[PDB]
């Protein structure tokens, strides 16, 4: 079921027929790359948790 | 006058599925006769008089013809973070040559 | 005295695009049957014909 | 193992009524 | 909440949030000040610096400069006179240091 | 020329801090709230786009991106022969050894630029709130100016001059008085800006004009070598080369105006009013009041040049690292780049 | 590749002291041109005798 | 490769400050009165072997 | 750049993580059984062995 | 500004949406059709055809 | 077999070739740059490129 | 030939109307829902590409660009000497004085076209859903019927 | 790609790319006129070389 | 032919902040060439052209 | 002393979280 | 050029 | 040694900590306030010949 | 059309009326 806590989907813009021109994953953000330490698993994915929570609200 | 078909061997583009979009692709090709021609006596083909020139190089590609509904379903599930493609180098190596 | 125009229906404004399109988090990517998948994250899809046609 | 080759999230399947390839996702 | 959603990321990584002297532990802050005269630790940290996002400037439907044609011209033999009827719009302010 | 290295040592200069105030310091900085933070001075995502020989325009396209925490574009023009390829060690085609403006900041082609257009979504101009005299587009300089939009004795636009002064010192709305030397550095715009002009004879008003080419020009005859640094040759005779502009037979002439900026990169802030207001701009936080990803397409216009040239655009970002040591002999970091990708990225 | 730090270190040291004070250790000695070469301010010669 | 000295003599734009048009696209830091690059050169001395 | 390191980056690069069909969405798994009889999507995703 | 980067103003310029009798004030519409035999003003208002 | 529900019906080439957009010839190497473009709703495999 | 102007004078004609009728109209058209709108008869981006003397092909490449609200294309052939540049008000190389087929629709080289190929992303032939009887290109004209085409 | 016939003289190809080019022109006060100019796929900042 | 920008030097309106409204601003200029030009010999420029 | 003087006994009060000191 | 404000705590 | 002179780097460190208090945060050019007529840095000129 | 004679509208400008102040 649950595959990560994923990056949000950013909607594009357009001159409006009423579409939002689809959406796509956010790749102007980290939180899913590599190189740090294993003590940052709850210091960098607590960040990513917080971002998503602010989004739902 | 030769005509040859030459594959890629690099392991990150070996079997990647490249999704919609435009991509620059560039690769260099050697012209050193010793490097690209094998011999049965192992002469020096530069000395001997072997020579080569490339006239015309094109990049062939072949698309699977696929229903557009099903190939945009596939696209959706490969543009996602957790559906990342991953490959290994067959022989993973650190090459150290010592005199 | 004088008044102003009739209601308009169309696309949403740019000030009200932000409020209508806060980024979405999909928590179980592509799980379940197709027909509950977001196909509205595809910038080629039309939902009033339920087909993806881009003329390419 | 000794040289890598571990890959494959695939099984393959063909629905019944003959062998009829493609279930087209469930 | 209703806050910016990039705010937790920024706060962490010091693009926004609070000065490193409110972010740092209080003991480290006094250590740095004590040994400031021979062993700076100030350049080891970042201070977030952030523009006001509202009430500052609105560029909506306004040019940042105007040109005004003469409305009087006298082309005398040793002098020239020109008048201009200035229009300073409503909710605008003019500084005469940038009139030339 | 050949160069080789025999012996490379590393030198570390240790402050002899006291033992028991050094252990206090250590304990403090093993905390994950006291972890050090740094940023690149010029936080940049760097892109080079070829300009073909004698090309007059180079479009830029960029796919949709979340532009959160973005800061102004900056741009300059380089030469293909003078810039080595980056990302690959050894460039075999680099056969130049003079100053590399890419890495030394010795720019000098900033005076060929002629316009810049910024567009988001390929349908809305960023200078679209009608902030400029020419409403869409900034113009860097004017060729064919009859509407008097040029600053003093050069081609530079009034609109452009205003943007640059705001960018590098925040002045435009209080006049255009000279910056202080504190805030006007060696690479600052103001210092390196030099207007110039000459008057030179035409042919569309001067009716005794002959176009004499260099070979058949003579002036200072009998006292100088002929088309060479050789010994003197010829006879003393009247000159015939330049045309007077003194007062006695002073010919009709046409003004040529231009400017030069060297060591300056052009810069347009990404701010609603181009004056600076701290590092994170008010339009970087307006992509959190405009959550979305937009396309960025741009267009540039430059002078023709016989030599092949490059367009170097620094997209200003935040390159920021946080370095923690949790334990002895352990160091780690989380790195973030904001509107341009934070990792994986380009090799 | 899309980071540049060689350039960015020259901008760092123009924001910290003068670049015209030469230092032979780390080899600071900024490139310059004489502004009487690039811009030519021909104002003739003072032949009068 | 030698230039005519009549091309740039001493009568060129006399009475004005103008940079020559074929010198605007020339690199001015590739000049021998670059005094930064003179300094670095002679800091290693005048031999070709250093 | 982000957290994965040591055991964490062997689960991100699939050196020592879970199944190759548990990294993936369940729908991409089902579409790589349906169509993998004429168009193999598999063999492009790492499977770890320990 | 960074918020405007799209045009819902592709209906502000009337090339989609409403025809001119729906986006005009009802008082203008009355004025327009009561003065058209001696002063036309129907050419000043775009109608979209889609 | 599937009832044409796995195949295109809007016409696309199977086999394509991309001509160079740049070629550099040298004394020991050749460099060829192409634009490899994938149209919308097409799947390209880099195993079938050569 | 030389032309002089003495007197460049501006004229205007006003519809006389009641100053209550007039003032009603002003208030109606000072609302931004009563904004007037106008569009060009030929609303087009106009681009001229050289054809070298004795050329048999002209390639056009356009950058990646959004094509929302895009209509057709039109095309015709002009000549170098019979076309002035309007971008520069200065133009000393124009030695022609006949009928300028750029600024007047007096085209006459629309029988000198043989084919046009249209493609998107250099891999999609645009009306190539088999629509045309020769699918991948239009041909304006051809020699040899080739089965009555 | 257009296949033209050979001409002895130099020729130009004139391509029209048809767009909407629409101006909103309205006056909200005495002696105030404003306009917004939109051109759709080819805008006033977007053009080809 | 010249193009120049000339500032307001009068010490009551050269640093003034001016609020909304309509104003009538006029300032007169001098076309005497002995007051707007300078000379290096101080020779009269109205006994010259 | 031929000279000027200006509003100066009050200063830029801004925090390192906003370049603008607010106004009610 | 000039990039970033004072990034040092006021002691 | 310190680049391109006989002076030792041990010595150079001592004189930089006595005339400007720098050397533990790296060596840098003094301010104009810091080093004057009778201070180290302004009067220290390395040289070499072959 | 085959007309050489205008219509009158048969009604003056503005149906809509305002109060005396």
């Amino acid at each position: 079921m649950s595959k990560e806590i994923p990056t949000p989907y950013m909607w594009s813009y357009q001159p409006q027929m009423g579409l939002a021109a689809g959406a796509a994953q956010d790749y102007s953000t980290r939180m899913n790359w590599l190189s740090a330490g294993p003590a940052m698993i709850s210091r960098v994915n607590d960040i990513r948790a917080h971002r998503n929570q602010i989004l739902l609200e | 006058p030769f005509h040859i078909q030459v594959p890629q061997k690099f392991f990150a583009i070996k079997s990647l599925l490249l999704l919609p979009g435009s991509y620059t692709y560039e690769w260099n090709f050697r012209k050193d006769v010793n490097m690209i021609l094998q011999s049965s006596l192992g002469n020096d083909l530069r000395t001997d008089g072997a020579s080569i020139s490339f006239t015309s190089i094109n990049l062939y590609a072949t698309f699977f013809p696929m229903a557009h509904n099903t190939a945009s379903t596939l696209e959706a599930m490969l543009r996602n973070d957790t559906n990342d493609q991953s490959f290994n180098d067959y022989l993973s190596a650190a090459n150290m040559l010592y005199p | 005295e004088s008044s102003s125009s009739q209601p308009r229906s169309g696309g949403i404004g740019t000030l009200q695009f932000v409020e209508e399109f806060t980024p979405s988090v999909y928590f179980n990517p592509f799980s379940g049957s197709p027909g509950h998948y977001p196909d509205e994250f595809i910038p080629n899809f039309d939902a009033i014909s339920e087909s993806v046609d881009g003329y390419d | 193992d000794i040289n890598f080759s571990s890959l494959a999230p695939r099984h393959g399947t063909r629905p019944f009524m003959g062998t009829w390839s493609d279930i087209g996702t469930s | 909440m209703a806050t910016p959603s990039m705010l937790p990321q920024w706060a962490y990584m010091h693009i926004a949030g609070q000065d490193a002297s409110e972010y740092l532990s209080p003991g480290l802050v006094q250590f740095a000040r004590a040994t400031d005269t021979y062993f700076s630790l100030g350049n080891k940290f970042r201070n977030p610096t952030v523009a006001p996002t509202h009430d500052v400037t609105t560029d909506r439907s306004q040019r940042l400069t105007l040109r005004f044609v003469p409305v009087d011209r006298e082309d005398n033999t040793y002098s020239y006179k020109v008048r201009y009827t200035l229009a300073v719009g409503d909710n605008r302010v003019l500084d005469m240091a940038s009139t030339y | 020329a050949s160069i080789s290295f025999t012996s490379i040592n590393l030198y570390a200069t240790f402050f002899p801090m006291a033992h028991n105030t050094a252990s206090t310091l250590e304990a403090m900085l093993r905390n994950d709230t006291n972890d050090q933070s740094f940023n690149d001075y010029l936080s940049a995502a760097n892109m080079l786009y070829p300009i073909p020989a004698n090309a007059t325009n180079v479009p830029i396209s960029i796919p949709s991106r979340n532009w959160a925490a973005f800061r102004g574009w900056s741009f300059t023009r380089l030469k293909t022969k003078e810039t080595p390829s980056l990302g690959s060690g050894f460039d075999p085609y680099f056969v130049y050894s003079g100053s590399i403006p890419y890495l030394d900041g010795t720019f000098y082609l900033n005076h060929t630029f002629k316009k810049v257009s910024i567009t988001f979504d390929s349908s809305v101009s960023w200078p679209g709130n009608d902030r400029l005299l020419t409403p869409n587009e900034f113009e860097i300089k004017r060729t064919v100016d009859g509407e008097g939009y040029n600053v003093a004795q050069c081609n530079m636009t009034k609109d452009w001059f205003l943007v640059q002064m705001l960018a590098h010192y925040n002045i435009g709305y209080q006049g255009f008085y000279v910056p202080e030397g504190y805030k006007d550095r060696m690479y600052s715009f103001f210092r390196n800006f030099q207007p110039m002009s000459r008057q030179v004879v035409d042919e569309v008003n001067y009716k005794d004009y002959q176009a004499v080419t260099l070979a058949y020009q003579h002036n200072n005859s009998g006292f100088v070598g002929y088309l060479a640094p050789t010994m003197r040759q010829g006879q003393p005779y009247p000159a015939n080369y330049p045309y007077p502009l003194i007062g006695k037979s002073a010919v009709t002439s046409v003004t040529q105006k231009k400017f030069l900026c060297d060591r300056v990169m052009w810069r347009i802030p990404f701010s609603s009013n181009f004056m600076s207001m701290g590092a994170l701009t008010d339009l970087g936080q307006n992509m959190l009041y405009a959550n979305s990803a937009h396309a960025l397409d741009m267009n540039f216009e430059v002078d023709p040049m016989d030599e092949s040239t490059l367009l170097y655009v620094v997209f200003e970002v935040f390159d920021v690292v946080r370095v923690h040591q949790p334990h002895r002999g352990v160091i780690e970091a989380v790195y973030l780049r904001t509107p341009f990708s934070a990792g994986n990225a380009t090799t | 590749q899309d980071r540049n730090t060689e350039l960015s270190y020259q901008l760092l040291l123009d924001s910290l002291g003068d670049r015209t004070r030469y230092f032979s250790m780390w080899n600071q000695a900024v490139d310059s041109y004489d502004p009487d070469v690039r811009i030519i301010e021909n104002h003739g010669v003072e032949d009068e005798l | 490769r030698v230039v005519p000295p009549s091309l740039v003599d001493a009568y060129i734009n006399i009475g004005a400050r103008w940079s020559l048009d074929p010198m605007d696209n020339v690199n001015p830091f590739n000049h021998h009165r670059n005094a930064g690059l003179r300094y670095r050169s002679m800091l290693l001395g005048n031999g070709r072997y250093v």
